[PDB]
């Protein structure tokens, strides 16, 4: 005739466990990250205490003692990504994606930083072309000045 | 027919794959890899377990020396003493005072508890993974058959012949030593028999619970007994089986990787999620229905209702379902974006009749086979709220475009306006 | 499906929201304050007459 | 919240009606034995001392 510690809290977060916790006697809590990166934990807990868990995709499993193992599905809950508003609604797909977007923004940030600069040589250079060989006979009658428009002002031919 | 299959490894949940025979009517799976247990190969290395320093009890020659020898005990400590009196219920009862000697030896035995509270090393090598695969197959409805994973193996267990793996995953969550105590298996690196230094682990080191050999590096020392009074000082370090129970490491079974569960019986290690597992099956031909006796459903519709975009089979679909004959109609997304509860639905003459599903992509455009049919029951579908209870599924997960198609090509047009500005200075140039 | 709701203060009359669970039927409401009773914090300093 | 101050909340001493989170749950007795499994979080009270 055995042990049995008081039954836990469960409450819900974001892929995450807040666990507020009270048990008898000290309890040894333990749990194991499913993925192949097990990532567990081990505390004896004998003091009341408010605990977290980061909750992968997969699932977790939570031993409050010797009570039987227990097991948690915890996908999203950041809200995906519906859509009425310009960008700030995004962040359903960042707080589903904290370790993708952060570097997946930046890269969509860094390739139109490559396609700014790009852009930029091959607009300036191209407008600094079209002009040389314009205005250099600076006469130059040629009402197609048209194409660049970031270099400007003719001579009225 | 002999319908191969790549599939994950993953326990509680079916995979209700689709056999495309061509000639006669497709019939559904459903393959519920029950259990993934292991039994990797392993050698019985030694037992070990707290001694207990089960003193023989020592001589009192009472004028002269008493020479100890080394007798072949396990960790048979000996050592004479000479200077006592040994108060022995009458006083003391021999009649020197230095020539009065006392041989102490003690030597390390098993405990009782050896036999059935005690620790376990192993050589643990890889073996050979099990399953007592449930397929409440097609039409037949039932085997929950025990198979193997060896890519050659069939279990012809109801009528369907089936061949398993070998799966691509090859962790095996033990790790090559381990320890083993009842129920908590521990994959440590033990010492060895023959060695384990005093106080730690395997300082009793038997082969096995009968075998009186073994090894005592208990550091068993004897003192000589206090005052001219009979007793045996023995001077020992507590078992590395005394610690190991308070000071040890977790269990596998609460540390391992990729979701395990252990025990101990033939030392498997259960329901190891992770990989895939190339699975071919020989349906029994007399199972199908040939192709013209089931009803063809085409000219139908499909369109979801209300998606959840989550793992209990929350997403719905009507199907505006277009028969000839009236009758079943075994289904499945050969996609595996979606994932059905229904294997099968009834149909009247062209009626209507929706299912449940599962997926992970906003927008599920999954096709859908619906007895020789296919269609796209493209939608969108709705995040939930309430995620805490056990395993999904769902089990899709990929990458899953409203800021990235026009985007990226908004990106590319700033590039691609660069050779339609470069080389028409070319023109511009001539 | 904990349905929040803002939702006006005024006594007699019904407010019957919907209750949008994805996955089952949804469920409406009818949600009448009946009252606003409220009741301050206060203290007798002295009766007078 | 059980365990944490005020699982119980009785108005006043007199008041028989109350608040008890306690997350009182009750398991099944074992063995073919009369008794009461109680699985309950000691109070709130008794931490907040
Ligand atoms: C075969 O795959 C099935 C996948 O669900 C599972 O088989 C389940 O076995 C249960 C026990 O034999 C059945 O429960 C019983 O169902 C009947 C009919 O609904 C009820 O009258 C019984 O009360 C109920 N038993 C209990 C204790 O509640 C399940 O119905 C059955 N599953 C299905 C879909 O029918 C197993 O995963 C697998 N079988 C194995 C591994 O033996
Ligand atoms: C989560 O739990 C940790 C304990 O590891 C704590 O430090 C942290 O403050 C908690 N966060 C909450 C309750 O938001």
């Amino acid at each position: 005739i055995a042990t049995l510690a008081p039954e836990p809290l469960v409450e819900h977060k974001h892929r995450t466990l807040i666990l507020h916790l009270h048990p008898d006697h000290p309890t040894l809590l333990t749990t194991r990250s499913l993925g192949s990166d097990a990532n567990p934990t081990r505390q004896w807990i004998e003091r009341p205490t408010t605990v977290n868990f980061t909750v992968t995709g997969e699932g977790l499993e939570y031993t409050w003692g010797n009570h039987p193992p227990k097991r948690v599905w915890a996908q999203e809950s950041g809200e995906g990504n519906p859509h009425g508003w310009p960008h700030e609604v995004v962040v359903y797909y960042y707080n589903r994606y904290p370790l993708t977007t952060i570097i997946g923004l930046c890269t969509c940030v860094a390739i139109i930083m490559v396609s700014c600069v790009t852009s930029v040589w091959l607009l300036c250079r191209t407008r600094n072309l079209c002009i040389t060989p314009y205005k250099l006979a600076p006469n130059a009658q040629v009402p197609i000045l048209l194409a660049l428009l970031c270099c400007i002002k003719p001579t009225r031919a | 027919y002999e319908h191969t299959a790549v599939m994950p490894n993953k326990v509680g949940i079916p995979y209700k794959a689709l056999v495309e025979r061509p000639g006669y009517a497709p019939v559904h799976l459903q393959i519920q890899l029950v259990n993934t247990r292991i039994i990797p190969s392993t050698n019985l290395e030694y037992i070990t377990c707290k001694y207990k320093t089960k003193v023989p009890s020592p001589v009192v020659k009472c004028c002269g020396a008493t020479q100890c020898t080394s007798k072949p005990h396990p960790d048979y400590q000996c050592q004479v003493f000479t200077g006592v009196y040994p108060f022995m219920w009458g006083g003391a009862y021999c009649f020197c005072d230095t020539e009065n000697t006392q041989m102490s030896e003690a030597y390390v035995e098993r405990s009782e508890e050896c036999s059935i509270d005690h620790a376990k090393a192993y050589k643990v090598h890889t073996g050979t993974v099990q399953a007592m695969v449930n397929i409440t197959y097609g039409s037949v409805s039932w085997r929950s058959a025990d198979v193997y994973v060896n890519g050659e193996t069939p279990a012809k267990i109801g009528d369907a012949k089936l061949i398993i793996g070998p799966l691509s995953s090859a962790w095996s969550p033990f790790d090559n030593k381990v320890v083993v105590y009842g129920h908590e298996v521990y994959n440590y690196d033990f010492p060895e028999y023959g060695t384990g230094k005093a106080g730690s682990f395997g300082d009793l080191q038997s082969r096995t619970s009968t075998s009186n050999d073994l090894y005592a590096n208990t550091n068993l020392k004897l003192q000589r007994p206090q005052a001219g009074i009979v007793h045996t000082p023995f001077t020992q370090a507590p078992s590395g089986f005394e610690r190991w129970k308070r000071d040890k490491g977790a269990p596998l079974n609460d540390v391992a990787p990729f979701g395990c569960s252990i025990a101990l019986e033939p030392l498997r290690a259960e329901n190891c999620a992770v990989g895939s597992i190339p699975i071919s099956i020989d349906i029994p031909d007399a199972a199908f229905t040939r192709i013209s006796e089931t009803p063809t459903v085409s000219d139908l519709e499909c369109k979801i209702t209300e998606c959840t975009y989550a793992s209990d089979f929350g997403g719905i679909a009507t199907v505006a379902y277009k028969s000839s004959k009236a009758g079943n109609c075994p289904i499945h997304s050969p996609s595996g974006v979606a994932v059905i509860k229904e294997n099968d639905v009834t149909l009247a003459e062209s009626g209507s009749f929706t299912f449940h599903f599962s997926t992970a992509n906003i927008h599920p455009a999954f096709k859908l086979q619906v007895c020789t049919s296919a269609v796209t029951c493209k939608g969108d579908c709705k995040p939930p709220k309430d995620h805490i209870v056990d395993y999904p599924a769902q089990h899709t997960e990929s990458f899953t475009w409203s800021w990235l198609k026009v985007l990226v090509g908004g990106t590319s047009a700033f590039i691609v306006l660069g050779l339609i500005a470069t080389a028409v200075v070319a023109l511009v140039l001539f």
